[PDB]
């Protein structure tokens, strides 16, 4: 009767432990579908974005690279792309041909360092196209060195005319622009293939000829052979300008110091005015206002600021909390249902 | 031997000196410029880019080659 | 007996449920396993790929940035990096120097806005690379500004020529080929070192010089007083182009217009013929085919078309369904355990 | 009794499994939050960060192209842009402007190949910016095209003097730096407006006059009507260069090879000594080192190397072992406890 | 009929030899370059980049556009 | 003034006519180009990126220093 009863609560109460058994189960197999959903979207949903990412970037990489070998590229042989008959070089393609250096460029050319500022200045060094493979994409240029000889002793002299008042009456000499001396020797010199400058004139072609008998009379002291013209009814100039130093012709006419407000008054027995930058920085002649004096401006400066961000940073995952707390319950059951089990 | 006090009595003066150089034969060089960088990987990942570049340089050295060959 | 057997009967029953929770004990350490292994995973390989990655994408951004800041130098200062002892300023060069605007440039300067015309065309301003700093990459220009003085009443004049026919003899009249004039008075001009444009000639040296009493009554009326050259054993031009419409000696020789096909015959009494290039756009004189009208081609454009493409967007994980499942299939059995504990 | 005992055991042995399962539940409990963890993880700082990453890739690929698109307008159209008033088209450019090719442009044009050839080196095309659009960017550039006209039968020719001695006297021939032939008749030329190429000389405007009587009788063999020059006090040239021949008026003074060493003898038969850049590539003359062979410099190349890295490689996850381990186990209590249910 | 021969005799040589072409009136083109390409997509992954790149023709191209208004 | 009737009787045509000016002192400036903005950051992620973009200055400012110290 006791047992019987006893029988029938064992028999209801290990009735539902089956029950309890088979939810949990259940519901364990939900949990591990639960991983494999997770395991399918990281290997089929982020690994391939990853790597096709990555994929990008690498492309991106690649063609910056490209891109700044081409602005390089443009740098240094722009104008010989643009005109493959006839550019100049610049001043990195130059170090780069001969050699590496400007050194060996000045060794290799035979130049003198003054004959290097010559050539630059009058871009005497041209590159041609000769050759174009656009199937390997490169070009081959050819570039002329020019070759420089000098005449030693031979001095170019630069002459420049202004009007001058011998009483009421303006004359004006005719010499020529350039003359030439070797040193007591005068002849005359052709500027038209030439480039003066002053380390030294480059002539393309020959400017040496001789000069007449007369006109050597007159540039060696001689005026009285040299030939005037009277200004009448015609007009020349009355000054010039010559490295920051006014010669002026100041006779029958009104000469004003602007800045000082002074007039400029010539002697009567001096042919020409000289009037220097300092004392004078802007002068009016005949109503023309003349700067002998070189005005300065402010300083200016190209900048530019580059302000950027940190990248993510993506810490931990640490989920260990929950994990550790699960192994801690599953080895509680694990030795608690072993030593209920020894009872059995 | 020009003399200069004499001759800027009658308004000439001379505003410059410079030496005397005379152009002679000129020397030659040939540079070749190969616009093409040397890439090693190639991988699939660069294959459109490399392709980009080449319409580029097509762009710049198509003209030249057709102007060579037409004008010699 | 009976309860004996009873016995023996929740006793085989029992023993199995223990091995049954077993079971699914050391599964769950299979759960565990598989989400520490998925964590670790995150952390140690998807994380670090992306902080790569984010990493290489910030170094290519400023890459990026800093190409086009030097895009931004080659195409404002290109020709002055190329060529540092003397190169033209660009545009964008001279308003950035002179304050930020070209309104301010015509004030510091004090040029007419067609004074900026004339040097811009002239290419009067130079910059010269006075110094370079490699270790902290800057370069120092020097920029040189033209001052301006203008000759108030002067006047320059181009002359061309053409060999007129008189008679049956061709002649030639020998002129300079610029003359300037300051109200009744003329005088010679030298172009060596000037610019001729349509808003004046600038002039880096002097050009004026007088004219001889012969030349100023040649020019004023007295014809006879020039000098003419019998063009006999020689050859001349026989045409002038000047702004569409040109002047041709059609004396003696056969002139035809191409376009119409008729003959431009020359009246005895004019000397030369002015043919405008409305009548005819395509002239023969003497058997050479001048242009006298203006062609115009279709007009081009020049332009490029980006394609993109949307960037990826992953969508939520969403595994909620199989564990939110497991939830209701956990905690369901919880009261039911616990049911039976309570009848007991 | 006897099965009291063994109730009270089975009793305890029940409750015990009770505590058992529940436990399991509770570290089922902790897995449901640590996999929910692990989702939220990725849905909150993986996928927005990824998207962050792809969305920051997508505006650096446009970047790149935009700037690869500025470079190529800045490789075609540099100089207008430098110089909107008066710039020299590139060839690239003026290929686009008249079709797509060289040969639509010469039809176009109506060049003959060495037509653009001489319009090219001259650079006789240029362009003007006429319109700037800021509000949409883009700029309407202006070219002008020359027009020739080819005078049939005209050849110009280039003289070059050089002193020569009669005896002890050393002379100078006056003669213009450019003379025009046309069959028997001989002209002047002005060459202020001309570009002297091989092809043939592109000048802009007239420069054929007509000549003296007593210069074209110097030109056609009468030498004694041609005005000479006593060269005494001054200095002309005693050497040409022409294309690797040196003509030389080694008379009077010492010409050595600087090559071999010997000397050059000028044989008082001829008046001037021709030599060759093969006989002599150096040559002194009256003490001036003239050379007349052309050197060649050892070619250079100049190249970059890049070497890439591969992306990236994410292997598969795999983390199914544990996964299926925990299936198979879940298998056996499933049907374990099927079987106790029997001997229930 | 320039006679070489005797012409050498008293210095003079000739050092080159052309043809004549004179230049009349010219022909006319007008090309627009469009330097803002037309981008399709215009998303919000572009819009800082578009703006970079607007900034670089601004600081191009608005010199030339003030400098015709002044000049002309 | 000149007669410009009678002047074409002659073969004498004017084609042109403009103002003269003369050049005078020239002014003075400094422009101080700096070629590396100045970036704040400077990470260990921005290392070879401002590396390779200080030899592509080298390339071009090295020769240009190299030249004005030999020439000066
Ligand atoms: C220079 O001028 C002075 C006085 O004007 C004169 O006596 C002299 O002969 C001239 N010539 C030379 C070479 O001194
Ligand atoms: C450079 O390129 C050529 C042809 O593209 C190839 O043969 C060569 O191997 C490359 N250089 C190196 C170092 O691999
Ligand atoms: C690379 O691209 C080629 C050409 O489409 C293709 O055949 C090959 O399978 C690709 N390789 C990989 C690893 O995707
Ligand atoms: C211009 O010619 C006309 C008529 O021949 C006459 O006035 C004179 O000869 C000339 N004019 C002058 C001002 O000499
Ligand atoms: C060239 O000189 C020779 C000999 O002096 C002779 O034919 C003649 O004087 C000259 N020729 C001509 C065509 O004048
Ligand atoms: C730009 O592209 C769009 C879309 O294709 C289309 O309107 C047309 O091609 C272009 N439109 C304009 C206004 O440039
Ligand atoms: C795009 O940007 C605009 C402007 O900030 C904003 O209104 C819009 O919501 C954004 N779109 C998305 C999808 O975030
Ligand atoms: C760069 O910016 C920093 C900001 O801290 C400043 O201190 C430094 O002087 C700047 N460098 C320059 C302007 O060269
Ligand atoms: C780069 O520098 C950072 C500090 O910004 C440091 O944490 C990291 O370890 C460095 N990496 C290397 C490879 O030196």
């Amino acid at each position: 009767m006791l047992n019987s009863q006893a029988i029938d609560n064992l028999r209801a109460s290990l009735e539902t432990t089956n029950q309890a058994i088979e939810a949990i189960r259940q519901a364990g197999q939900g949990m591990i579908l639960a991983v494999q959903g997770v395991q399918d979207y990281i290997n089929n949903e982020l690994i391939p974005s990853m790597n096709q990412l990555s994929c990008d970037l690498i492309g991106q990489k690649l063609g910056l690279k490209l891109l700044r070998y081409y602005t390089e590229i443009l740098s240094l042989f722009g104008p010989s792309l643009r005109d493959p008959i006839s550019a100049e070089i610049s001043i990195q393609a130059l170090s780069y041909a001969l050699g590496g250096d400007i050194n060996k460029v000045l060794e290799k050319l035979g130049y003198s360092g003054g004959d290097l500022l010559g050539i630059l200045e009058s871009r005497g060094i041209k590159a041609r196209i000769t050759h174009v493979d656009t199937e390997s994409y490169f070009i081959v240029l050819s570039i002329a060195y020019p070759t420089l000889s000098e005449i030693k002793g031979v001095i170019v002299h630069r002459l420049e005319g202004v009007s001058y008042n011998i009483g009421s009456q303006e004359w004006y000499t005719t010499v020529p622009k350039y003359v030439a001396t070797q040193g007591y020797l005068i002849s005359n010199f052709d500027e038209s293939s030439c480039t003066f400058m002053p380390e030294g004139t480059v002539c393309s072609q020959n400017a040496l000829y001789p000069m007449s008998p007369l006109l050597q009379e007159c540039l060696r002291g001689s005026t009285k052979s040299c030939a005037r013209t009277l200004v009448s009814g015609s007009f020349g100039n009355r000054f010039i300008l010559s490295q920051g130093n006014l010669i002026a012709n100041c006779a029958s006419i009104l000469c004003k110091c602007y800045t000082t407000g002074t007039i400029i008054n010539q002697d009567p027995d001096k042919i020409l005015t000289y009037i220097a930058a300092d004392h004078c920085p802007v002068v009016e002649v005949n109503g023309v206002t003349i700067q002998v004096g070189s005005r300065r401006y402010p300083d200016a400066v190209y900048l530019h600021r580059i302000d950027l961000g940190p990248p993510i940073s993506l810490g931990r995952l640490d989920v260990g909390t929950n994990l550790g707390n699960a192994i801690a319950k599953l080895e509680d059951a694990k030795e608690l249902l072993e030593s209920s089990d020894q009872i059995l | 031997q020009i003399h200069w006090g004499n001759l800027s009595k009658i308004g000439v003066v001379g505003i410059g000196s410079a030496s005397y150089k005379v152009m002679t034969r000129s020397s030659h060089q040939s540079l070749v410029i190969k616009l093409m960088p040397n890439i090693t990987l190639l991988n699939n990942c660069t294959r459109v880019e490399i392709a980009e570049y080449r319409r580029l340089l097509r762009t710049v050295l198509e003209p030249i080659r057709d102007a060579l060959n037409a004008m010699t």
